[PDB]
């Protein structure tokens, strides 16, 4: 298939490793996340130009917008753990291991 | 490491000893590999040196495993001349639950890996012998 | 399995030609355990909120017999209607594929063979 | 009934026999069919089995 | 000898020691969500090129 | 009870349980048929409704 | 449990996105019109055993 | 939280289940999980410790992962199938990060690490709708791509979760992380007979979800989250350790009980596709999930530990908690084996 | 058996309405009266069975195991009546009910016509005497005790359901009666290897076999008075039942699988034998006895000839009797000197004689005294073994010196020599005690004058 969706389809999967490979920033798995949706974003949009599938053109703006909100939430997580431990470091979400 | 599998039982019994005994090591080198990789993904190793120490221990562990239990089995078969006999690859699984014991240098390891390996290694022979399915087609 | 057959009237609990199969009796055995199973919760519903057992609540464990008979009257009318279409579908498949389904020739026991075994 | 309880394992019992006669009923396919035992019947006499 | 031990070590403890060493080796974990994700790696990346799960 | 009627009633058992016994087999064979063809009631996966296409006169011809 | 609501009421939630075929604004062809039209209607109620 | 907003949170997550159950547009799928999980959210974060903000940030990041290897799965559908209709997936590629994707919100083996955190972070409530309320939408699309689901990997994903949620359990005195280690070795037994008979994957889901609720209405009637306070319970109030006596024995499979119901009817489902040895040892590590019930049911209800004195105040008080559907619950996951051919409503 | 099925049902309400005082006689008279009415199951026919519907049956086998059944009720409401006497009365109440609970699943157990309604309720008898065991029982070790009846028997039994299954499958049906004319020749392969271990070895831990023991001296002596009675009368023989029913479909293979579990059996009963030689816990040394007996129907059905169904049967019957009535022995010193330890009370004919006559008539039919039914079924089984191999009268006359052995040493140690001199709380013999003892060994001594109502479905 076309060459521009191998370089999309790739950094998805960086991004995936990114999100399924911490340091220590609960921020930086944040923008991994949205990295991974701003990939399907590209992906899905060079799809729907390129098949000139008329109706799915509004599938990327609800693929934004949906996974925008979920960003938002996400970001409220972090600032309630930012709010506990005065940092967002995951090694400090470790109360339920018992 | 389904192509691994393949080439092991593809080379018929007590015929060709060296490729049967690579092929075992390499399945067990494999599942070694993958043993290792979960090991020191859910428990931190210290160090990078503790790591692949973990890493290589597991693996020439099972690696080991695999050799003396190929070894065994087709050894067995030469000398019994039964190719298509499950008491052969009970020795050999007695043999890698020793090696087991042997690596976690300890007998009572040993015994209960020779005996349930063996048991296993001859259920392995009788399903491939009555063509035993574990992840069997859905037919109705 | 029987997905197709109830696709092309999706969420009908019961069809129309469940109409044409015979109703479970209202002396069903398997409704007259369901409603022991009434019986039962309204016992158990008793037994949780420290009431006399047998003698609180007369009206509640009798909506509790007639809930569980009234709910289990019409899954029984849907499982007699499931396994009506099973048997439908077996044997119109069965008519419709005579080169699958051959008519074996039985055999008496003059003519079969078979090896004895002796117990000794 | 002031021993009401002394009752409820003997109706079970009667009960549960007469079930038992009710299933006996929805079993008569070979009644007077079978190769053993079909016979002509007597007169004044409709089944050869209750 | 037999039926105060052997026979009870063979069939019930050793299977129960071996059911107890598993559950410590499977509750083990501490609680971080950086080795439960890279442990997910591992999984996709085994499912991918080890087992050919996509193929 | 009599013989005759522990007998007959034998038979009205043994009847019953070789026809359900037989029907299971034919529900077993049906069933791994209809899998294996997809030409049966049973196993029938959806495919995409011919109803929804739209067969107008579109905006370009080659279509 | 697809719960076909949408054929049991008779409203149509999402169909019309679901197909390339399907009405389009101002009529606009995909560039596979004719191709997705003749797989469907070719496998249409068949069943999917069938239409493979 | 406000009963209002409490309401309006709780009919958008049925709301969401609902439009992941009904739609014909894989879009509508992927935003029916989205309205799920930024629905139930606040559900995890009703009583605001860390150990709420802890769960759900877990829980967030692990259903965030699937839904965006949900989304990557649908767009490679698109890419070789031009099209968006919920059915088989046009592509095994699509099909494993579809199945990953789903195993993820189900929290199968190896996805299943976030399950008994989670579990253990929220209240009982909440922790009964994840555990009950949570399965029905991922269920629902793995019972509708069952034409392209693998057969290997859906398996390997069953009996490791059957197994891992065996050994799970087996060390745990938390009553939520048992649920939770329940949990997992239960959808190892409803997705091990998936792609053989669906039907019994919804048995199977159903009457787990019963016991699920009964044993969760249990625990919250009791106000008891460890293994240590269910065992005061026969000083407080002795019917509720039968209750618990009979529903764990359920859990177990142990006939003639519902939960002999289900496993039994999948080895009968899994022996007519010429599997024998995976039924068998599915059935066997079964018994690791029938050990630690029996553990809780000598904790509870076959023994009597000792109390404390404050209980004697605890008697002069009924339980005045709203035991919404108990009786039922408790009948209709004990009782319920003779009436076994009714699975047929399923169909 | 819907009029033996509904009585013992009404008796849950008939224990849950009873008077405080009156939940005891109340149970007693009318299993009893259910006990008068199970001689109606034997119509039995020289061809036929007794076919009652599609789901229950009653052959010459099942028979007298469905009046020892039901007979076994109202002994135990008997023998645990008195250490349940400060007991609660809700969980009084609960103890009948499992008892009743446990009846009902018995009695459709033996007549179960289909396989796996016998497996089901082979394996809802778990549940009942799970619990009462594990509720009743008298010391610490009823827990440990109660998961290893559990976790051995369904560890035995989960195979099994996967090879009935499997059998439901393959000949279309599970009825034993229509397995009688559709039972294929079993061929030897590794397959049908497997299937025969699936098939025998819930029911070779049900009886249980020598190595597979290891659950009954710990759940046979942990158990209150009534759960060991139901344990070693009733419920080792739903393994020999079972395989009776079960090796009709094992056929011509089970001619060569026996011969590993006939030495495990026939070495079993030499060991297990010899072990209540050395037993300082007399319930434990009843437990073992049981092993031992019950190892000879194990080679009995295994031989499969039809003088070992006929003495196996006869010797389950026998040992049911026997078993129980030496648990109700040792609860009987239990009650009075609360030690299970053998050693202890000694000399009891210098204070209980007539309670030391019936330790003799136990103890005798123990040792299998002709013309009693111990000797016939032992006597049976002996002769088929002699037709089997002419070697194994050794492992037999041995076996039949050591089962004299235990029995009177049991005797001599509990009985005779001078009493122990700081045991003074020896009371007299209830009319209770000495009811149940006669109602275990006049029943047992009666049924010498007509053995054939115990030999079996091949008289
Ligand atoms: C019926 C079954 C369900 C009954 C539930 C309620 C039982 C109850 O409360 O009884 C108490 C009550 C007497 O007590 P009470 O003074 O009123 O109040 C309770 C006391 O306070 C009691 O004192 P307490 O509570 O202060 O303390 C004592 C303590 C004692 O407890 C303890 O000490 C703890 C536990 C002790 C050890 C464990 C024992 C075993 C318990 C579990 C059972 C497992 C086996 C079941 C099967 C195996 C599979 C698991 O607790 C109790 O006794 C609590 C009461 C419950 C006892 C009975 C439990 C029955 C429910 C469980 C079994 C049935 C359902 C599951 C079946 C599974 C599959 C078959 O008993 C009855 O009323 C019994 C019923 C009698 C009449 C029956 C009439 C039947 C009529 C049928 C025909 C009419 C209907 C027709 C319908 C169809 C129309 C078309
Ligand atoms: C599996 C084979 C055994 C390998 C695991 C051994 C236990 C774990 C261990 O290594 O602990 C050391 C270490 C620390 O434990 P530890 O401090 O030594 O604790 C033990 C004490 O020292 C106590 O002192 P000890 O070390 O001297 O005694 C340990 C005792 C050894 O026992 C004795 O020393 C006395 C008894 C003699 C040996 C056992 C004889 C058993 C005979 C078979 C049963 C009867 C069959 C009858 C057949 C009749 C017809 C022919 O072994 C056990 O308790 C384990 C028994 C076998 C484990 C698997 C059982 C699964 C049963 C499932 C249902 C069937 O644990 C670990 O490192 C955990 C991970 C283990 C590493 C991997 C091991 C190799 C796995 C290879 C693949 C196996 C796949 C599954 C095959 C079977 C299913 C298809
Ligand atoms: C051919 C290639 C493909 C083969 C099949 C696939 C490969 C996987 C096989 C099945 C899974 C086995 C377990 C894998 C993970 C290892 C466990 C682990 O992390 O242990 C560390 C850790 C143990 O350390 P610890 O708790 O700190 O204490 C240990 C002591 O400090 C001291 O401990 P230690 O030094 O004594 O030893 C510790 C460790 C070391 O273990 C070893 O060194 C043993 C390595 C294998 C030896 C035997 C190989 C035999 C190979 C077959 C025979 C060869 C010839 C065959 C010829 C054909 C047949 C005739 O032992 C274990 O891990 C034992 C427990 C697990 C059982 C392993 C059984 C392997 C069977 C392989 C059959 C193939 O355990 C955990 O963390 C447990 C929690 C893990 C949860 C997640 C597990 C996920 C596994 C997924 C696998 C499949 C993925 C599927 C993907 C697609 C669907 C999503
Ligand atoms: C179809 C599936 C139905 C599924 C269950 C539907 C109800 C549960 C969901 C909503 C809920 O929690 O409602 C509370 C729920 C009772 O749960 P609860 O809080 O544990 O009740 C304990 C006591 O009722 C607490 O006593 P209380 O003093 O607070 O109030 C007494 C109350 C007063 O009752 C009323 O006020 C009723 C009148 C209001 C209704 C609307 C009128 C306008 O009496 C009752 O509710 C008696 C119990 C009725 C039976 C409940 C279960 C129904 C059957 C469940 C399905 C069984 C399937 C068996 C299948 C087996 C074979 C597979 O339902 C009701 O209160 C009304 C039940 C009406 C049943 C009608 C069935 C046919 C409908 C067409
Ligand atoms: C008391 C504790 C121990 C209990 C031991 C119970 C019996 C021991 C052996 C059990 C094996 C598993 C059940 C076998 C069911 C056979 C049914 C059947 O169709 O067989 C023919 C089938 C044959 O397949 P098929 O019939 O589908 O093939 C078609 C026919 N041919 C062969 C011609 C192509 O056998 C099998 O499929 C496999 C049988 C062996 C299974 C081995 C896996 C289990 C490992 C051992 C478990 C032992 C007990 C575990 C618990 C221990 C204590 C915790
Ligand atoms: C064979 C080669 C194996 C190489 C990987 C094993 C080495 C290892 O585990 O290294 C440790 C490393 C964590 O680094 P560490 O140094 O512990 O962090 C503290 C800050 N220095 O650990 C990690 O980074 C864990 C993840 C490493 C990758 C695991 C999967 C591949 C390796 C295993 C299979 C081979
Ligand atoms: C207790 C545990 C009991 C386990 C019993 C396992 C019984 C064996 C079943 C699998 C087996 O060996 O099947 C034989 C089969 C080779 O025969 P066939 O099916 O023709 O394969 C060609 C593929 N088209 O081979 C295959 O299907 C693939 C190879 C399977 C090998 C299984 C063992 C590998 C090592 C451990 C993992
Ligand atoms: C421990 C507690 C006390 C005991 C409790 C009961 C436990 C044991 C239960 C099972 C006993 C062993 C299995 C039954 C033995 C049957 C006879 C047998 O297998 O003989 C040895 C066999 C001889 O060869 P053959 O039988 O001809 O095999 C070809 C089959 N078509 O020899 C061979 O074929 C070689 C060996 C093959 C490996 C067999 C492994 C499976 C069986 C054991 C498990």
């Amino acid at each position: 298939m076309s060459l521009v969706y191998m370089n999309i389809m790739m950094a998805f999967t960086v991004s995936l490793t990114g999100l399924l490979m911490y340091r220590s920033h609960l921020m930086s798995s944040l923008l991994c996340l949205e990295g991974m949706m701003l990939s399907l974003f590209i992906l899905a949009t060079l799809m729907i130009l390129n098949s000139h599938f008329t109706l799915a053109s509004m599938m990327p703006i609800i693929l934004l917008v949906f996974a925008a909100c979920e960003a938002a939430l996400g970001l409220s997580l972090l600032v309630m753990v930012s709010n506990t431990y005065g940092t967002d470091y995951v090694q400090n979400l470790n109360l339920l291991q018992c | 490491a389904k192509t691994l599998l393949h080439q092991y039982w593809d080379i018929p019994e007590g015929t060709e000893c060296h490729r049967k005994t690579y092929a075992a090591t390499s399945i067990g080198g494999a599942s070694g590999l993958v043993v290792s990789a979960y090991s020191v993904a859910l428990k931190t190793p210290t160090s990078f040196l503790e790591g692949v120490a973990r890493t290589g221990r597991y693996t020439f562990t099972a690696a080991a495993i695999g050799a003396i239990f190929g070894l065994t089995s087709c050894i067995s078969a030469q000398v019994r001349e039964k190719p298509d006999d499950p008491l052969n690859y009970l020795i050999g699984g007695c043999a890698g639950g020793l090696t087991l014991g042997a690596r976690t240098r300890s007998y009572g390891i040993g015994a209960a890996a020779c005996a349930y390996m063996g048991l296993t290694a001859a259920l392995v022979k009788m399903g491939q012998l009555e063509g035993w399915k574990v992840f069997a087609e859905p037919k109705v | 399995m029987m997905t197709g057959r109830q696709a092309r009237a999706p969420l009908q609990f019961l069809p129309d030609e469940a109409r044409s199969l015979p109703p479970p009796k209202l002396t069903d055995p398997r409704l007259a355990y369901i409603g022991f199973l009434g019986y039962c919760s309204g016992l158990i519903d008793n037994a949780i909120r420290r009431r006399p057992v047998l003698s609180a609540g007369l009206h509640r464990q009798f909506l509790y017999i007639t809930s569980f008979v009234f709910v289990g009257y019409y899954l029984l009318k849907r499982q007699d209607y499931m396994y009506a279409v099973r048997d439908h579908d077996m044997f119109s498949y069965i008519k419709s594929h005579p080169e699958d389904f051959p008519e074996k020739d039985k055999k008496t026991y003059r003519e079969v063979f078979e090896e004895f075994h002796p117990v000794r | 009934r002031d021993h009401w309880i002394h009752v409820l394992v003997p109706v079970g019992f009667v009960f549960g026999y007469y079930l038992d006669r009710k299933n006996d009923e929805k079993l008569a396919a070979f009644r007077n069919k079978s190769l053993l035992y079909k016979r002509e019947l007597k007169p004044q006499e409709e089944v050869t089995w209750k | 000898l037999l039926d105060l031990i052997w026979l009870e070590t063979i069939l019930p403890k050793t299977i129960s020691l071996a059911q107890m060493k598993m559950s410590t080796t499977i509750t083990s974990q501490k609680g971080l969500i950086k080795l439960y994700f890279l442990s997910f790696l591992i999984t996709i990346l085994i499912s991918t090129t080890l087992l050919n799960f996509h193929e | 009870d009599a013989p005759e009627k522990n007998y007959e009633r034998t038979m009205a058992i043994l009847q019953i349980e070789s026809e359900k016994a037989e029907l299971r087999l034919k529900e077993l064979e049906v069933r791994r048929l209809m899998r294996a063809k997809g030409d049966g009631p049973w196993f029938q996966y959806p495919t995409i409704d011919k109803a929804l296409i739209d067969h107008s006169p579109k905006a370009t011809p080659d279509n | 449990p697809f719960f076909d609501v949408q054929k049991k009421l008779g409203v149509d939630l999402d169909h019309w996105m679901t197909i390339q075929s399907a009405e389009q604004p101002h009529r606009i062809p995909a560039r596979c019109h004719a191709f997705e039209k003749e797989w469907i209607e070719c496998a249409h109620g068949i069943g999917s055993i069938r239409a493979e | 939280m406000n009963p209002i907003i409490l309401i309006i949170i709780l009919m958008t997550v049925m709301l969401g289940t609902i439009i992941v159950m009904i739609s014909t547009h894989w879009l509508l799928i992927w935003i029916g999980f989205e309205m799920n999980m930024l629905a139930i959210i606040p559900i995890m974060m009703k009583k605001h410790n860390p150990r709420a903000t802890e769960a759900s940030t877990k829980y967030f990041l692990t259903q965030s992962t699937a839904s965006m290897l949900l989304m990557m799965a649908i767009i490679i559908n698109l890419m070789f199938s031009g099209q968006w209709t919920v059915m088989k997936l046009f592509n095994p590629m699509a099909s494993m990060l579809m199945t990953m994707a789903l195993a993820m919100k189900l929290g199968m083996a190896p996805f299943h690490f976030w399950v008994p955190e989670v579990t253990q972070g929220i209240p009982l409530s909440s922790g009964l709708i994840l555990l009950t309320w949570q399965k029905l939408a991922p269920m629902s699309v793995l019972y509708q791509i069952l034409p392209s689901i693998n057969l290997d990997l859906i398996l390997t994903l069953s009996i490791l979760s059957i197994t891992i949620g065996g050994w799970g359990g087996l060390n745990q005195t938390q009553l939520r992380k048992i649920m939770a280690y329940s949990s997992i070795a239960h959808m190892g037994w409803m997705t091990a007979v998936l792609l053989y008979n669906p039907t019994m994957t919804l048995l199977n889901l159903i009457i787990y979800i019963i016991m699920t609720s009964t044993m969760f209405t249990l625990f919250m009637a009791n106000s008891t989250t460890t293994t240590l306070s269910l065992s005061h319970t026969w000083n407080k109030a002795p019917i509720m350790t039968i209750l618990v006596l009979i529903t764990l024995l359920s859990m177990g499979g142990l006939p003639p009980l519902s939960g002999f119901m289900p496993k039994w009817m999948i080895i009968q489902e899994m022996t007519k596709n010429d599997s024998i040895i995976l039924p068998t040892l599915m059935a066997i590590t079964a018994l690791l999930n029938l050990y630690f019930y029996m553990r809780l049911t000598y904790s509870t209800a076959l023994t009597m530990f000792p109390s404390t004195n404050n209980m004697k105040m605890k008697w002069q008080f009924p339980t005045t908690k709203r035991m919404t559907l108990l009786p039922t619950m408790t009948v209709l996951s004990t009782m319920l084996l003779p009436l076994t051919p009714i699975l047929s409503i399923l169909e | 058996m819907l009029k033996y099925i509904i009585p013992t049902m009404m008796l849950m309400p008939l224990t849950w309405l009873s008077k405080n005082s009156m939940i005891w006689i109340n149970t007693t008279l009318h299993s009893l009266l259910i006990s008068l009415t199970s001689l109606l199951l034997l119509n039995q026919f020289g061809d036929n069975s007794l076919n009652f519907s599609l789901t229950f049956f009653s052959d010459s086998l099942s028979t007298p195991l469905l009046i020892l059944t039901m007979w076994l009720l109202p002994l135990m409401l008997m023998a645990s009546q008195h250490h349940l006497s400060k007991e609660n009365l809700a969980r009084k109440k609960l103890f009948i009910s499992m008892l009743i609970l446990l009846q009902l699943f018995l009695i459709m157990t033996f007549t179960a016509t289909e396989l796996i309604f016998f497996y089901i309720m082979f394996e809802a008898t778990l549940v009942p005497t799970l619990i009462i065991i594990t509720r009743w029982g008298n010391q610490t070790e009823r827990l440990n005790a109660g998961l290893y009846f559990l976790f051995y028997t369904l560890a035995g039994s989960l195979p099994l359901l996967v090879a009935l299954i499997y059998i439901q499958n393959t000949m279309g049906s599970l009825n034993f009666l229509i397995l009688q004319y559709w039972v294929q020749p079993m061929p030897n392969s590794w397959s049908n290897t497997f299937m025969w271990l699936a098939c025998m070895m819930a029911f070779m831990v049900k009886m249980p076999l020598y190595g597979l023991h290891l659950w009954l001296p710990k759940a046979h002596v942990e158990a209150p008075i009534a759960g060991s009675m139901v344990l070693a009368a009733i419920l080792l023989k739903l393994g020999g039942y079972g395989m009776m029913r079960i090796t009709l479909l094992l056929n011509p293979i089970t001619d060569f699988m026996a011969y590993p579990f006939i030495m495990l059996s026939l070495w079993g009963m030499i060991m297990t034998s010899s072990i209540c030689l050395r037993q300082t816990d007399l319930k434990s040394l009843i437990a073992y006895s049981s092993v031992s007996h019950m190892a000879l129907v194990i080679v009995a059905i295994l031989i499969q000839t039809p003088w070992s169904y006929m003495g196996a049967t006869a010797l389950m019957i026998a040992h049911g009797l026997t078993s129980s009535m030496l648990f109700c022995l040792a609860n009987s010193n239990y009650e009075r000197v609360h030690s299970r330890t053998m050693i202890l009370a000694r000399g009891l004919q210098t204070l209980l004689p007539l309670m030391a006559a019936w330790w003799l008539l136990a103890s005798l039919t123990n040792l299998a005294l002709p013309p009693s039914i111990n000797l016939i079924g032992e006597l049976f089984v002996v002769m088929s073994t002699f037709s089997w191999s002419n070697i194994t009268i050794i492992l037999m006359g041995l076996n039949m010196v050591i089962t004299a052995l235990y029995s009177l040493y049991m005797l001599i140690t509990t009985q005779r020599g001078k009493h122990t001199h700081h045991i003074n709380n020896i009371l007299p013999s209830f009319t209770r005690e000495n009811a149940l003892m006669s109602l275990h060994m006049l029943p047992l001594l009666l049924l010498s004058l007509n053995p054939k109502i115990i030999l079996g479905p091949l008289y």
